[PDB]
């Protein structure tokens, strides 16, 4: 993204941050499919 | 070769609005003449400044 | 048809494609990962591609620097299959994005149909005694379309 | 209760937030449980309540102000050449009519540590910092966009005394920007036509010329955008400059800051520095404003 | 409001008693949550083995007006641009091709050069053959109204004063005076300091009523 | 977006009260405060639509000072007011009384000049408060002074 | 969440409900990003 | 999704396409949620 | 070297409005005045208070 509001706070689990980087892919492609559904 | 066409020619009469005295029309200013056949329409444009 | 298939020119073995801006083609040592091109019905036509790109042994991203992914130039694209290609978008270039990640470095052009010229500016406007279809008509052709 | 935040590298911390808890929250999972707790500055207090009021003979920045010292706030704002004789703000927030007000002006608002400072943007001062792209950069993403340029601005309003139209052309800033094409390039591309900004009453002069200039300063600043991520220091605040290197001509050059993001976790403390402005005005995106 | 100050979800084993508008206890959370609560929603899911319920409790602050879309219709029925508010225009010709009685206005925010479009006129008195009938001159300005906000159902509410076409009558705290003046000059006017009623043409012709002097003049 | 992104906006029509009627900058404007916004202070200068006005000419009645009125707001902005029209309540009775029957129309001032028509009787009475009257009578058929 | 509206119907595949877990995950973060950005 | 716009473009990491259909199914389920929500 | 410019001068004519009598006029307001090959705008400043 190239703005700093849709960032999300980073909350690892001790199940011993794969994870960590899975989650953040699907945030940015969500809202990529929302800013282009205003375009006319 | 063929020969090219020859635009025409007309006069008009206009009239003024009730609040105005004296007004300049252009050259160049465009007049409305109708559609042809194809449904475009046709242009006429003024002569001198009057 | 009811052969079962899909009707090709020829085998569906090798996908082939051009860019070509302004006139031509853009030269073959550049890396065209993806192609994207969409259209649908009461809205304007757009394009994407990805291009591979940036050296950080090098400080910079050679095809960014380059004339041909300017805003403002004209982008035809043709796909088919073992070079039968057929055209399937037109339009012009209107962004340039680039994406950096810890393995990856990417650019990203957009292009969009001629189109977009009608979508810019707010008018007003009094017509007199014409059809709608003849309003639409003029709407259009005052941008050249 | 108020709450301050300070971090640093071996025990050199220095301060990052100041403000007041608002909120708790529980979060129970199968083999998880935490606390969240959130805060907010005392700005907070200027957007909880809707009012009426009649102003008289002040300038924008008196009534600026006003509006911040009644809830006990620090302020700091620059002056206005134009003087209202009355003007009226109805069923809105204090938070909200001030935004309004603010941006005809071609102002922009600062909050920090409990003071509000209003501010035209200074792209003159020096850099902060260099982040080069083959040295120190973690993340970077950048767009430039050829739809947001001008060709000119013009502003109109009914001139009553003569029974006529008033009209105000906006003058080109020439703001010096990032990357090595010119707005003037970009915005010739699609449509020569004038944008006109139209307003159906009357309006004095002074304030017709400010809102087709701050129109202008504003799409200017929205040319190149983007965010930039790199290892965390305490000096970086909205409304300073940065130093980009090593991304292409295109967007090399300096940055002006428009927002930042710590994040502090697992052993690392990073920065997202965002630069360049969003063209929408307050009047447009945000919603609820209204009744 | 008060019925928003604690909110949650629960989820637990599923039972069919748990239906919004009941009160369940909840305990072990600590003191800030512990107690009896209200809920407001359920959530029943059936897969692979087990039957689950999520129970909510507490409402949402936000009234139904306030958070939910397309409760009313498109500004002038969705077939054209709208236009709010009330607007300044001219007045550029007062015969009606049509019959309706309307009248030609340019709207200068729109348009100050084209001719403009035909509106209704408003009169405070109006019926079968009857009324009190004034209309505007040409190049008067005008206040215009819109129904439905659609820009061609323009409706004439009133005529404007303004420094380049002044009021006859000086503006005063007194208000004393007060009338019909025409263009001719024809005259009628009230005194209300003097109760005095005075009915006059351009060359000299009048009547007076003055309870100061006690007398009727011709 | 409402009042040109400039300013809150203000729907509908509102109420107000007239507190001075002498513009200091010549444009005719009356000052009204508006009660739903606040009913302490001054209020603001609004334009006034007459049923006929021109260069030197019209039909020209002003409100009292505390008389109520009915405001527009030009483009909804709040500064922008227009004053459309004066109302009666029961705290300020209408001189002549209600009935479906409309016999009884006319004007009547501040100092008891009136001026009335009464359709019933195809009559037409001027009078002032201290008995000089012109009187039309058609059910008399007769003129007096 | 703290909202029954936000929930999804839980489908699974017999492919041989680990991957049931991180999509559910997903759809937290982003209705978290969307809320936040009507604040003021 | 019953709708083309709703699409993504799908772009692949050499890091040696699993990946890719599981980011898809999260962009599905998020746009089912928000268009229930406008539901009466 | 070369010589620098000399600005012009100019003489206006006031009228007041109807419901005022008596004003000052602010030394150095500023003027309108047209445009240039560029399009941009003229200023005519006042000299001393009238």
């Amino acid at each position: 993204p190239i703005e700093i509001k849709e960032l999300h706070i980073k909350i690892t689990v001790d199940d011993s941050e794969d994870k960590q980087q899975l989650v953040a892919q699907c945030v940015e492609q969500v809202l990529d499919v929302l800013k282009s559904q205003k375009e006319r | 070769e063929k020969q090219a066409l020859s635009p025409d020619h007309v006069f008009l009469i206009f009239e003024l609005a009730k609040n105005v005295s004296q007004e300049k029309l252009d050259e160049g200013t465009e007049v409305d003449g109708g559609k042809d056949d194809t449904g475009k329409k046709n242009t006429y444009l003024t002569s001198f400044e009057t | 048809n009811n052969s079962g298939t899909i009707e090709t020119s020829q085998s569906v073995d090798r996908v082939t494609h051009k860019i070509l801006i302004d006139g031509s083609e853009i030269p073959g040592t550049y890396q065209v990962k993806s192609i994207q091109v969409t259209k649908e019905v009461n809205r304007i036509p757009t394009a994407r591609l990805v291009i591979l790109d940036g050296d950080a042994a090098e400080r910079d991203f050679k095809v960014s620097n380059s004339d041909h992914f300017v805003p403002g130039k004209e982008i035809e694209i043709t796909v088919g299959y073992h070079s039968d290609d057929e055209t399937i978008f037109k339009g012009v270039v209107i962004r340039q994005n680039l994406k950096i990640r810890n393995n990856q470095s990417i650019l990203i052009v957009e292009s969009r149909d001629m189109a977009v010229k009608m979508t810019l500016r707010r008018k007003s406007k009094y017509f007199y005694e014409l059809s709608d279809s003849d309003i639409l008509e003029e709407l259009i052709s005052n941008h050249g379309l | 209760k108020e709450i301050e935040i300070t971090v640093g590298y071996h025990s050199d911390d220095e301060t990052i937030f100041k403000g007041v808890v608002i909120r708790q929250n529980l979060k129970i999972r199968n083999n998880q449980s935490i606390l969240i707790v959130e805060s907010r500055d005392m700005a907070v207090k200027m957007t909880l309540r809707r009012k009426s009021k009649y102003f008289y003979e002040l300038s924008d920045s008196d009534i600026l102000e006003e509006l911040i010292s009644n809830h006990g706030l620090e302020a700091d704002v620059a002056s206005t050449e134009n003087q209202h004789t009355e003007l009226v703000q109805y069923d809105v927030t204090d938070w909200d009519f001030m935004m309004l007000r603010l941006q005809a002006n071609g102002l922009l608002c600062l909050v920090d540590d409990g003071k509000v400072s209003i501010q035209k943007p200074d792209l003159s001062s020096e850099a902060l910092e260099t982040v080069t792209f083959g040295a120190t950069i973690l993340e970077f993403d950048a767009e430039m966009d050829a739809r947001n340029q001008l060709p000119k601005v013009v502003s109109q309003a009914w001139n009553m005394s003569d029974q006529e139209l008033l009209e105000k052309e906006g003058v080109d800033p020439s703001l010096e920007t990032n990357g090595n094409i010119s707005s003037s390039d970009l915005a010739s591309l699609f449509d020569q036509e004038e944008e006109v900004l139209r307003h159906g009453g009357s309006k004095k002069d002074g304030s017709l010329q400010e809102w087709a200039n701050a129109k202008w300063t504003f799409q200017q600043l929205a040319k190149t955008r983007g965010r930039i991520k790199f290892q965390g220091i305490p000096t970086v605040k909205p409304g300073v400059n940065l130093l980009l290197e090593g991304v292409g001509d295109r967007f090399n050059g300096k940055v002006f800051i428009t927002g930042v993001n710590h994040q502090i976790s697992e052993g690392n403390w990073t920065v997202d520095a965002q630069f360049g402005l969003n063209p929408e005005w307050f009047s447009e995106s945000e919603s609820n404003i209204h009744t | 409001q008060q019925l928003a100050k604690t909110r949650g979800r629960i989820k637990f084993q599923g039972i069919p008693t748990v239906k919004p508008g009941v009160n369940l206890l909840l305990e072990g959370v600590g003191d800030r949550f512990n107690g009896k609560v209200f809920i407001t929603g359920v959530n029943h899911q059936i897969s692979e083995g087990n039957w689950t319920v999520d129970a909510q409790f507490g409402l949402n602050p936000e009234w139904f007006s306030e958070s939910e879309s397309n409760i009313h219709t498109p500004p002038a029925a969705g077939l054209t641009a709208a236009i709010s508010g009330l607007h300044v225009g001219l007045v550029t010709d007062l015969e009606d091709p049509d019959g309706e009685d309307r009248i030609k206005v340019k709207i200068p925010i729109i348009n100050n050069e084209e001719e403009g479009v035909w509106c209704r006129q408003a009169f405070p008195d109006a019926g079968n053959e009857r009324g009190i009938t004034f209309r505007p001159e040409i190049e008067d300005e005008v206040i215009v109204g819109f129904i439905n906000e659609d820009p061609n159902d323009a409706v004439v509410l009133g005529m404007l004063h303004s420094s380049a076409n002044p009021n006859p009558i000086e503006a005063s705290n007194d208000n004393h005076e007060k009338g019909i003046q025409t263009r001719s000059g024809i005259k009628m006017i009230f005194n209300d300091e003097k109760s005095i009623l005075q009915i006059e043409t351009p060359t000299g012709n009048l009547v007076t009523l003055d309870d100061d002097a006690g007398s009727i003049t011709i």
